[PDB]
């Protein structure tokens, strides 16, 4: 079953992903970047990659798609790095499984 | 309160306590395998996080000494056309993504290597850093969306064991009882 590849973030950083026919958007705002991960969820992407100062605004979103099959949403750093989210989201998903909350 | 009525309630019963049984069997199983895919998930975002953080790093630089439409044109020029093909995998009652990098076809013979035209070996080779992330940025991808499945359904299961334990199992019990002192009342 064949899909997209999106990503969302800062050019400077996402930028040479548009090399490799990845969907490559740059939204600065919660509404901005919400709409965007909408979109490709609608048009059926099957991953999407966003940098966590992205992510950082959205979690309500990213958190409704999360037991959805697609899309997979993948926090990334910016060439500034992270935020740390990817990780203690790794730790929540253990939480979860262990019925710790 | 017939015997009929007796018979078919307690197939549910037994039915209900086999299978509460191997339910949490179930969930102990879900639990063993998501706690191997979790160390797997921390160890590619590990990895991810560091190597993707240096390309972009690396290509920042790059692109800071060249003018701004130089890159615009460079990035306008596809070095590949990736698509994901995501199959559905069961893991018990869970459906989990298999994922694939679909590469161009009709380029086979002639296969990615990348030197862009009045380009320079730093810009380049910051490019070559993306394309060595693809295969493992894709493997996270397939990995953390998994596990991310499989809490949920760890989480989904938990419950069920909880109600057929302490809801399903004794209300068919009373019930049962109920059936039995009515029947019992009857023939003495």
């Amino acid at each position: 079953m064949t899909y997209k590849i999106g990503v969302v973030g800062d050019k400077d950083s996402v930028s040479p992903f548009r090399l490799f026919g990845f969907d490559v958007q740059h939204g600065t705002t919660k509404t901005e970047i919400r709409k965007t991960i909408d979109e490709m969820a609608k048009n059926e992407y099957g991953v999407i990659y966003i940098t966590e100062q992205c992510a950082n605004l959205v979690p309500e979103t990213i958190e409704r798609y999360k037991g959805q099959l697609t899309p997979a949403i993948i926090l990334i750093p910016s060439h500034q790095g992270t935020l740390g989210i990817g990780l203690e989201e790794i730790q929540n998903s253990v939480e979860k499984a262990v019925g710790q909350n | 309160p017939t015997r009929m009525e007796l018979t078919r309630l307690k197939k549910q019963l037994t039915t209900a306590t086999r299978g509460h049984k191997l339910l949490k069997d179930k969930q102990d199983e879900l639990m063993r395998q998501f706690i191997l895919l979790i160390r797997k998930n921390n160890e590619l975002r590990q990895a991810i996080e560091k190597e993707t953080q240096t390309a972009m790093k690396d290509f920042v630089l790059a692109k800071s000494t060249v003018e701004e439409a130089f890159i615009d044109e460079l990035l306008a020029l596809p070095a590949e056309n990736v698509s994901i093909s995501v199959v559905e995998k069961n893991i018990m009652s869970v459906k989990v993504p298999l994922m694939n990098f679909q590469y161009d076809e009709t380029l086979n013979e002639t296969p990615l290597e990348y030197g862009y035209l009045h380009s320079n070996a730093e810009l380049d080779r910051s490019i070559d850093g993306f394309t060595q992330l693809l295969p493992k940025l894709l493997k996270l991808a397939e990995v953390e969306k998994t596990c991310q499945l499989m809490a949920e359904e760890i989480e989904k299961t938990r419950r069920r064991v909880n109600a057929l334990e302490y809801m399903t199992i004794p209300q068919l019990e009373e019930t049962i009882y109920y059936i039995k002192m009515k029947l019992e009342e009857n023939e003495r």
